């Protein structure tokens, strides 16, 4: 129990480091959306200005 | 022991012999995590396990606001000269010679 409940907060982290590091523009984005969590399809084409 | 078996299934260098080491390290543990099993009681393991995830998760979060800063400083910063050669800096090895990292 109280253990399993903090390795989750565990991979709640890792979780959080992951999307920032690896998927680059989503910050500003995680507020609002509560129920279903689907897996967005991280288009990757948009950043480069150039 | 996972990390060597790691690293090796990443480096396809399947050097025969590798095994009977591998069977003795995965033993050894067996006899140690035995031992730890045998030594203490499983409400001070757990005790100690949920400590070491705590641990774990402020080193992730560490890691995460140091990241951030390196990626906000892109190079206005001047070279503050601070003094004290005191850190070794030896670290895992000694290394950074490189940044030039001119833009």
């Amino acid at each position: 129990d109280k253990y399993l409940s903090l390795e989750e907060q565990s991979t709640a982290a890792l979780t959080s480091f992951t999307k920032e590091h690896f998927f680059e523009g989503m910050s500003k984005f995680v507020e609002g959306s509560d129920e279903n969590f689907q897996l967005v399809q991280l288009n990757v084409n948009s950043f480069g200005e150039d | 022991f996972l990390r060597s078996l790691h690293d090796d299934s990443i480096s396809s260098s399947v050097h025969p012999g590798k095994e009977d080491l591998r069977s003795l390290s995965h033993q050894q543990w067996m006899s140690m995590a035995e031992k730890v099993w045998n030594t203490h009681t499983p409400n001070h393991i757990l005790a100690a396990l949920e400590r070491l995830t705590l641990n774990s998760t402020q080193e992730l979060k560490k890691l995460q606001f140091s990241q951030a800063a390196d990626l906000s400083k892109g190079p206005s910063c001047q070279l503050k000269e601070f003094s004290e050669p005191i850190t070794q800096s030896r670290s895992c090895n000694e290394s950074t010679h490189l940044d030039p990292q001119e833009t």
